[PDB]
């Protein structure tokens, strides 16, 4: 599992909207 | 609107699509929040183990989609506005398999 | 190296709150920059909500008694988790697994 | 040397994914079994079928393995080796093949 | 077999890649 995850992340360089906007939205839940 | 699982909504996360993964019992309840997975348009993310590809002909979305099972969000039920469409049970089984994979369930 | 069942403190100011890692260890030990977690509250009344799991302070090393809110799931950057509070026993993580499968229909 | 999980261009030109096992591939058998790869991503709604991003296959466009379209080709009809499908995506292909073939 | 049938109605047009298979 780990190996294929790393391999796929090599193609998708940087960070995607989902891998970020999720980290963004998280703060709203914890605040409420 | 009675939000149900497997449905795709547009959500301000930057308005982007989300896939409801919270079960319908919790959805039809007085709980104000719903759990969802963020849907991306970067189809290359379908190579990530567990992620699920979604053709636009199936989702009613503009472009082809990918369920990012590593991007999980908790949104207010009021934050879900545009009910785009529903994901078939065969593709939601792929989503269910991925969620159990990434969450060890 | 973040592992499952571990409790971390997570971040206008900041309002730091505790979280329980639910992302599987294969995805944790990978180059994936994000980790999935369930929010830990101090409102023990939320243990009445179905699926939620109560956590005694003698077990978590947290200040007060805690409740894992399986309906509050967040995705955080792996770098945001620094101060490791402790690890949840395998018997209570089975309760967490039971709650998570309930709310996620898994 | 045709090996499993490899994608080749096949004479109609369309891509194919080798599903025949490597023992039969490394043999003098003149045929190799493959699943037809389409560019109509809408076929990813089919239960057994497996989506393949072009960034993964080295193919021109995004792809979908149609596990219900299986072919037996002569080994000479395979000319351009495009690339190989990772074992994680080939596990999904194997699941579809066993599903459609009841194996 | 509705799951397979549901996906077939989604792709109203059949792919010529599957046709070449018969050939």
């Amino acid at each position: 599992l780990t190996g294929q995850i790393d391999r796929a992340l090599e193609s998708i360089h940087g960070t995607d909207e989902a891998e970020a906007l999720a980290v963004a939205n998280a703060y709203r839940v914890l605040e409420t | 609107m009675v939000i149900s699982r497997a449905e795709i909504y547009w959500a301000d996360l930057k308005r982007r699509p989300v896939l409801v993964i919270q079960s319908d019992p919790y959805n039809a309840s007085r709980l104000a929040t719903v759990i969802a997975a963020v849907i991306t348009s970067n189809t290359a993310l379908a190579a990530m183990p567990g992620n699920v590809f979604l053709p636009a002909t199936t989702t009613r979305l503009p472009r082809d989609s990918v369920v990012n099972v590593t991007a999980i969000v908790t949104l207010n039920k009021t934050d879900l506005t545009d009910r785009v469409g529903e994901v078939p049970a065969s593709l939601m089984h792929e989503v269910d398999r991925g969620l159990r994979r990434v969450l060890d369930l």
